[PDB]
């Protein structure tokens, strides 16, 4: 057995409870054996993995090491076993998917504002650092016992870059959970950017009132149908040049639909500014879709009641 | 943290290998040879000079923790290169790296039947080694190289395509020949390379109008005393290296 100064055995942590049975890899809550510090353990899956240590895990590790921000989950260290490998994270008490699916739990407009503010701030940070999260959803948003929101699960995340030379980036199209997946991807885009994360932000924002994912497609075509029933239908008038995916034709998307975003959500949301912001997040053309910087500036965050702390709950 | 992979000269004398009886001079070679094996394989695997440089740094750092007496450079280089290619996004296949490493180390010898037990063993050995490297480096795999900094600096001082190419050359050779990577931040090494390339080309960078020397635009810590001490050390080993200087020698 061999010198290993910088890679501690995960046995330093004491397992308390599984908390991720069906969400990607197994996730454990655990306790530092000396200090009691609560952490989250994620084992790195090795299901062939006929190519040594997963290139996918290297990517995530690289990205977690780069990202250091109040609204991004914090990778403490990586542990071995004596054989397996574990990502060790600071523990977060709540998960937005959980809080939202809990009838007991209640949000004021003021808190919802705060949540969206932290989330958008996290996105601004990761994007500013050339990272696309690619898996925006309620379940990937955590909140600490002290009401700090953290973006989590960078397992599908990837660095991105700008242009260039009129040679398009060829990123993977198979990204983002179906319900949260933006139009671009569904129409076959491989040269996409930060706007895909913001579409997801939209879906989550709406979900803060509806308490449920606004568009629950079963397949890509069903998803594209649902999106059209809400945001109008994909038109080169609405979305300049959309007509040029080899999937524009094949999709045979609906064409009577007209934008119902504010009408269909009008019920739950009520607040004019909230509805306006959500509307500008769920925009069809990625290039006309609001960015995190403008979103943070939106009157929603600068009118009464001003955003407040997450007290109680 | 920040001073984790930078060592004092005194620390370099007391390396894991010394501890096991390997002379300082001997150890140095061991390093230069690993860097050579990396460069050779990397070129045949058709990976970038950047990826090769990454595996070299991995190797340098690896041997500040492990000893050459326990882990031979011919074992580590392939694993290191295999890892660096995955990290730099030029992934090469495990079976492919094995093949290329085999021909390098054993030109005459014949590759084992991929069906064999002996071959299955070496596949498994590479994977085990990659894991020992990951853990020795404590999963710190993002490497800053002098080259980034060279380019920037040599543009700002309007060096000829030639001067700039020579500086990039010095940068690459500092990795193969020296332990500068274990001692000096990349930006400082970049200054050392640009300085030497100037000396070698008879080029002089004009003192800015503020009376600031170029390297001051590059790193606060850097001084001419340091630069001359370092360019000298680097030039000396280049002189020992057969044919290396020939490559940048003005034959006219
Ligand atoms: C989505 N995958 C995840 N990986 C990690 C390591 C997560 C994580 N989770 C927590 N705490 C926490 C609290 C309550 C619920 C949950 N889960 C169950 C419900 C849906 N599935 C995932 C969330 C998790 N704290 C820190 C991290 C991190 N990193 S989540």
């Amino acid at each position: 057995s061999v010198e290993c100064p910088f890679c501690d055995e995960v046995s330093k942590y004491e397992k308390l409870a599984k908390i991720g049975q069906g969400t990607f890899g197994e996730v454990f809550k655990a306790r530092h054996r000396k200090t009691g510090q609560k952490v989250a353990l994620k084992k790195v899956l090795m299901e062939n993995e006929k190519e040594g240590f997963p290139i996918t895990a290297l990517r995530e590790i690289k990205i977690l090491q780069l990202l250091k921000h109040e609204n991004v989950v914090n990778l403490i260290e990586i542990c071995r076993t004596k054989g397996s490998i574990y990502l060790v994270f600071d523990f977060c008490e709540h998960d937005l998917a959980g809080l939202l699916s809990n009838v007991l739990v209640k949000f004021t407009l003021s808190e919802i504002k705060r949540v969206m503010q932290m989330l958008l701030n996290g996105l601004y940070y990761i994007h500013r650092n050339k990272i696309l999260h690619r898996d925006m959803k309620a379940a990937n948003v955590l909140i600490t016992r002290d009401g700090v929101l953290k973006l989590a699960d960078f397992g599908l995340a990837r660095a991105f870059s700008l242009a260039k030379n009129s040679q398009p980036n060829r990123y993977t199209n198979r990204v983002v959970t179906l319900w949260y997946r933006p139009p671009e991807l569904l129409l076959g885009e491989r040269d996409y950017g930060p706007p895909i994360d913001l579409w997801g932000a939209g879906c989550i924002m709406a979900e803060m009132w509806t308490r449920s994912p606004i568009m629950q497609g079963n397949t890509e075509q069903h998803q594209l149908a649902l999106i059209s029933q809400l945001c109008g239908s994909i038109t080169p008038e609405v979305w300049p040049n959309v007509d040029n995916y080899e999937l524009y034709e094949k999709l045979e998307l609906v064409k009577g639909q007209k934008r119902k975003v504010k009408d269909r959500l009008k019920a739950y949301v009520r607040d004019p500014y909230a509805l306006d912001l959500i509307d500008k997040l769920l925009v069809l053309d990625p290039a006309q879709r609001i960015d995190s910087d403008d979103a943070l500036n939106h009157d929603f965050f600068w009118s009464d009641p001003m955003p407040s702390d997450l007290k109680g709950m | 943290n920040n001073k984790r992979w930078y060592f004092t000269r005194e620390q370099l004398e007391n390396s894991p290998s010394r501890r096991f009886g390997v002379d300082p001079d001997k150890e140095l070679s061991y390093r230069q040879q690993a860097a050579n094996l990396l460069q050779d394989m990397g070129q045949r695997l058709n990976v970038s000079q950047l990826t090769i440089n990454t595996a070299i740094v991995y190797m340098h750092r690896f041997y500040m923790i492990q000893s050459f007496t326990r882990f031979p450079g011919n074992s580590v280089a392939p694993a290191a290169l295999f890892l660096a290619a995955k990290v730099e996004g030029q992934p090469k296949k495990l079976e492919h790296v094995i093949k290329v490493a085999h021909t390098c180390l054993h030109p005459q010898e014949s590759l084992p039947d991929t069906r064999s037990e002996a071959y299955l063993q070496q596949v498994q050995d590479l994977v085990i080694l990659e894991s020992i490297i990951l853990q020795t480096l404590g999963f710190e795999l993002t490497i800053d190289h002098p080259h980034t900094h060279v380019v920037k600096c040599t543009q700002l001082v309007r060096a000829s395509k030639d001067l700039a190419q020579t500086s990039y050359f010095m940068a690459t050779n500092s990795l193969h020949l020296t332990t500068f990577s274990l001692q000096y931040t990349p930006p400082v090494v970049a200054c050392v390379c640009i300085h030497l390339a100037c000396k070698w080309s008879n080029w002089e960078i004009p003192v800015s109008t503020d009376g600031k020397h170029w390297w001051e635009y590059v790193d606060a810590t850097v001084t001419l005393e340091l630069l001359d001490e370092l360019t000298h050390e680097l030039l000396q080993i280049l002189e020992k290296t057969p044919n290396r200087l020939k490559r940048i020698w003005n034959w006219r």
